[PDB]
């Protein structure tokens, strides 16, 4: 499952989550 | 206007984050570029700039109108 | 908002670029 | 094949490193960085292995980096 709304919904989320952790450790 | 567990079903109108930031409307890319387009996940109610939980995240969220804060969690009243 | 592939890449480039300015700027 | 014509828009070369030496994460990986340039989403963009590509009109070919702290970076392709 790579090309499915859900697959994408999960990537889009990981990314938000990753971007916010990084900003934390700045 | 309160939620269940995670808010995967919230269709309330709250539009601020747990810190007071007005949310960015889902159909805009300003101030933040993003891919949670409504036309793309039409069944998730990415309605106006209402807080939502489209991604099985921990609780409703949204993108902030503050340029420096991409997105925040919202504070939805647990029912 | 458009749904063609050219539109998605543009949003993605725009994304990569906003997080990059945050970083740089801190 | 291995040099850059213009802004790398048509570059199908092999370089896998950023201007500063970091190794590119592979287009098909979501690790260490989560992203949406899924190859299968844009097949006509030669998003292969981990080679520096410019699939979206950026200045020069770039890539997602394996360093936790740098999500992506411009690569340095010899201008033909």
């Amino acid at each position: 499952e790579k090309l499915t709304a859900d697959a994408e919904l999960q990537r889009l989320k990981n990314e938000r989550h990753e971007e916010a952790e990084l900003e934390r450790l700045k | 206007e309160c939620m269940h567990g995670s808010g995967e079903n919230y269709d309330g109108k709250i539009s601020k984050t747990m810190s007071g930031l007005e949310c960015q409307a889902w159909d805009s890319q300003s101030p933040h570029a993003h891919g949670y387009i409504p036309s793309k996940f039409p069944n998730k109610n990415l309605k106006k700039n209402y807080c939502r939980n489209p991604d099985r995240d921990l609780r409703p969220w949204c993108f902030t109108t503050d340029p420096n804060k991409r997105w925040e969690y919202c504070d939805i009243p647990r029912c």
